[PDB]
RNA sequence: GGUGAACAGCCUCUGGCCAAUGGAACAAUGUAGGCAAGGGAAGUCGGCAAAACGGAUCCGUAACUUCGGGAAAAGGAUUG
RNA sequence: UUGUGGCAGCCAAGCGUUCAUAGCGACGUUGCUUUUUGAUCCUUCGAUGUCGGCUCUUCCUAUCAUUGCGAAGCAGAAUUCACCAAGUGUUGGAUUGUUCACCCACCAAUAGGGAACGUGAGCUGGGUUUAGACCGUCGUGAGACAGGUUAGUUUUACCCUACUGAUGACAGUGUCGCGAUAGUAAUUCAACCUAGUACGAGAGGAACCGUUGAUUCACACAAUUGGUCAUCGCGCUUGGUUGAAAAGCCAGUGGCGCGAAGCUACCGUGUGCCGGAUUAUGACUGAACGCCUCUAAGUCAGAAUCCAAGCUAGCAUGCGACG
């Protein structure tokens, strides 16, 4: 499966919606899988996917927790090849629970262990990198 | 009143006390058990912690994502002179436990090991082994010598050599006095554990004779010394907040009313560091025999012509001239701490302990500072 | 082997090393320690930070 | 005296001092002061403490209002 | 003490579409417990610091999850009842000063409990519990409120012990060992293949082995990335000051950019354990009882259990070989 990557999304945190399907801004306010220790924020990576409310965005898609899958992150990972990637902000985008793209593209690039772990976010991605 | 939340306990209690370890070498509490139809062969090793780099190498492994994909690792070397044995034990069963049945010692001993015997070398006569060595110039002498041996070799059931390293062709300690040790042999017979011992006494065995490549060993040793550290370094319990009277960085409730007494397992503030641990699965990637092309960092991908040591030499050990293990992951002690290489004591049989390591790059760019080239020749080509 | 040039300093990276930013206009900077990338990113032009090959060359040294 | 709007702060001259028990070392815990990757109140009773803003020139300045205010509102730009 | 609170039995009228007992189980009844409260007033009023939260540890089983099992109104998936089990786990948050409660989300699960209703010379002082003040009802009033509101000091350890670490005397001194005993640490999940298979009319729909990672925890390490600066290392720069440039210096670290080294982080890395005894249960041979029978005698398989193996200390005022 997927390696282990630097966490860097914790509860709270507000992300680009890089998509286009309306939203600009998510929210994090959990993490699928995760397992908890005592006072210890869930914390999201490239490729977890999340749950996450819009707070800035087109009305409709308001008001409601939506799973979210992170593509771009700015903390700093290993990679299992040597280098230390990242990218420019932070930013994820709106799936259903089964991991389709509720939209339709993606704008800019996304993690490639996002994609890759996600079948469909890699086809609605323009570039992957 | 239960805890309104738990979660587990910070440190570990099999770790206990935590003092300042009573040895700076790492003793051996066991050894790989004995199985007689093996020929002989030694069980443990002493080896000298240089520092640490990193490869990168070529994954073999099906059902992962690294498969055919290159990873990058960090490895530490371990300056490796070959031992001289110098003794031999033997050990016998009773009803307590073990007991030294006798032991024996060479005739000639080198200067540097005769002074692991003095606190004050040289003002010392110097005179330790010098009337027992005259144990062997005579006829009686040899007569006992002898005896000893057929003794050890018609009771013992353990039979074990003394070894010290040559720690003088390590010029980077600045250390005159050998380390000694006994290592266990296994493998054969009693009388030729015996053999092989007394064959092989006052010549020396080198590193290739003990281990082999790809295959996981055990590293003991002291860890580096921290110093009196409190709670929330040693133990790992969170911190207080920051509005606190007298302090924050304490274990704010050390147990109920009762018992009225402080428990074992509460944290304390004391000793931080120097203790004994033995960290097992360190693997082999690559043994440098001091006179073989395996002894330059030249893979069969990379060729720039490079010895092991990075540029401006290991930092706090200097530069790495004898043999050499390179082994997966980090290593126990600061730099120039003695390390004991052991056998393993499992039967390793996963994907991981028969994986086959071959690299494809030794980075040696100076540990010191951001490195950037490879070979002093290269920085010299490259400025003018 | 495989080496990568950095740019910031136009110096080549060797394996197992290095730090990729991946800029929102997908395009690759590849810097080779902390000191490239925080001039970078405190937008310093690397053609007048005199250390850099760029500079260099451009001045024909 | 200098900088500065200034008897602000920061440095200097006249004048006055080095009087506050000293020596060695850099362990925890403290007290006073800093800095931190990703996130930014999720900590907490409570944004307590700290950070961010701050001078000046130019522009722009809302609801409300006792029509006097709000007002340095907000939001911008420049500075050697 | 145990009415009250919580927890478990016996009986079996009925529910459970036919069928008291798969799962219930009314009418009665037998208890257990001592986290509530009631009752008492035995100790404490020349003072035992009184709610809660935070922190940290230990312990209990009346077991929520997890390991092995038994039963079913068990076809598969799920689920319900019970068994040995307390080894491991039990979360982030909105609201409330709250324990309690209630929601959102993750989760394998968000079970319940004690330790002077654990824990104030450990914090906080939100609540409460003085003096200020306000409202509402009562009082003619001084005032009252088990009504709501707002502001309201948190003192000492240097003593003994406990504990965590540090030296150390007791056959001269030094190496190398033994190992009594004490501690003990590993936990959990997911993905692929099995498999859209077994089962099932269809709907749905598993698991073992294997392979790859991950969670929680532990112990180390610093190559790589990140963090750190008073290397006052280099540079830039404000105000001043040395006739001036050069070199500095003063502003308790003047300020900024970078900054090796050292330390360091699930923010980086590496590793984490092998035999036997056995429980629950299923059984073998075989009686008592010509048959049957896991039990009476004798045996077997058997688990997150246990004890070792391993890991840590080994002044146990213990011991061995040797110089
Ligand atoms: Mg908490
Ligand atoms: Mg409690
Ligand atoms: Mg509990
Ligand atoms: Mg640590
Ligand atoms: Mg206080
Ligand atoms: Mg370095
Ligand atoms: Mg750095
Ligand atoms: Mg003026
Ligand atoms: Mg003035
Ligand atoms: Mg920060
Ligand atoms: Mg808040
Ligand atoms: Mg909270
Ligand atoms: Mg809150
Ligand atoms: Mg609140
Ligand atoms: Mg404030
Ligand atoms: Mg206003
Ligand atoms: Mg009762
Ligand atoms: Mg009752
Ligand atoms: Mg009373
Ligand atoms: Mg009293
Ligand atoms: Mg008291
Ligand atoms: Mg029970
Ligand atoms: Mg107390
Ligand atoms: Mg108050
Ligand atoms: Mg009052
Ligand atoms: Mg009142
Ligand atoms: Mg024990
Ligand atoms: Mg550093």
């Amino acid at each position: 499966n997927k390696f282990r990557m630097s966490l860097g999304l914790p509860v709270a945190a507000t992300v680009n919606c890089a998509d286009n399907t309306g939203a600009k801004n998510l929210y994090i306010i959990s993490v699928k899988g995760i397992k908890g220790r005592l006072n210890r924020l869930p914390s999201a990576c490239v490729g977890d996917m999340v749950m996450a409310t819009v707070k800035k965005g087109k009305p409709d898609l308001r008001k409601k927790v939506m799973p979210a899958v992170i593509v771009r992150q700015r903390k700093p990972w290993r990679r299992k090849d040597g280098v230390f990637m990242y990218f420019e902000d932070n930013a994820g985008v709106i799936v259903n629970p089964k991991g389709e793209m509720k939209g339709s593209a993606i704008t800019g690039p996304i993690g490639k262990e996002c994609a890759d772990l996600w079948p469909r976010i890699a086809s609605a991605a323009n570039a992957i990198v | 009143s239960h805890r309104k939340f738990e979660h587990p306990r910070h440190g570990s209690l099999g770790f206990l006390p935590r003092k300042r370890c009573s040895r700076h070498r790492g003793k051996v509490k066991s050894f790989p058990k004995d199985d007689q139809q093996k020929p002989c062969h030694l069980t443990a090793f002493l080896g000298y912690k240089a520092g640490m780099t990193h490869i990168v190498r070529e994954v073999e492994k099906p059902g992962s994502k690294l498969h055919k994909k290159e990873t990058c690792e960090a490895v530490t070397i371990i300056e490796t002179p070959p031992l001289v044995i110098v003794g031999l034990v033997a050990y016998v069963k009773t009803p307590r436990g073990l007991r030294t049945l006798n032991s024996v010692w060479a005739q000639h001993l080198s200067e540097d090991v005769r002074r692991r015997f003095y606190k004050n070398w040289c003002k010392s006569k110097k005179k330790a082994f010098t009337k027992y060595a005259l144990k062997y110039d005579s006829d009686s002498g040899k007569k006992e010598i002898q005896l000893q041996l057929e003794k050890m070799k018609k009771y013992a059931t353990i039979v074990r050599v003394i070894a010290h390293t040559q720690i003088r062709k390590m010029k980077g300690l600045k250390q005159k006095k050998a380390h000694l040790m006994e290592i266990q042999i296994n493998g054969g017979t009693i009388a030729d554990k015996v053999d092989y011992g007394y064959k092989f006494f006052e010549k020396e065995v080198p590193v290739e004779a003990v281990f082999q490549k790809d295959e996981m060993v055990d590293i003991i040793g002291v860890t580096k010394g921290k110093g009196y550290e409190g709670v929330v370094t040693r133990w790992g319990v969170t911190r207080l907040p920051r509005k606190t009277h007298r302090g924050l960085r304490k274990v704010a409730c050390i147990g109920a009313w009762h018992p009225a007494r402080v428990s074992y397992t509460v944290a304390r503030a004391g000793q931080n560091g120097y203790h004994h641990r033995t960290e097992m699965n360190k693997k082999i990637y690559k043994m440098g025999k001091s006179g073989q092309e395996s002894h330059e960092a030249c893979t069969e991908f990379d060729r720039t012509e490079k010895d092991i040591t990075p540029m401006g030499g290991f930092p706090h050990y200097g530069v790495v001239k004898g043999d050499y293990l390179m082994i997966k992951g980090c290593c126990v002690g600061p730099k120039k701490r003695v390390v004991t290489l052991r056998q393993s004591l499992l039967k390793q049989t996963s994907r991981l302990a028969l994986e086959e390591i071959k690299l494809k790059f030794i980075d040696t760019s100076s540990k010191f500072g951001h490195g950037r080239f490879q070979t002093t020749d290269e920085k010299q080509k490259f400025y003018g | 082997l495989k080496t990568e040039l950095c740019r910031f300093s136009g110096q080549k990276i060797y394996p197992g090393k290095g730090i990729r930013f991946i800029r929102s206009d997908s395009q690759v900077f590849l810097f080779a320690n902390s000191k490239c990338k925080r001039y970078f990113h405190n937008r310093l032009k690397p053609a007048k930070l005199c250390w850099t090959a760029m500079y260099r060359k451009q001045h024909k040294k």
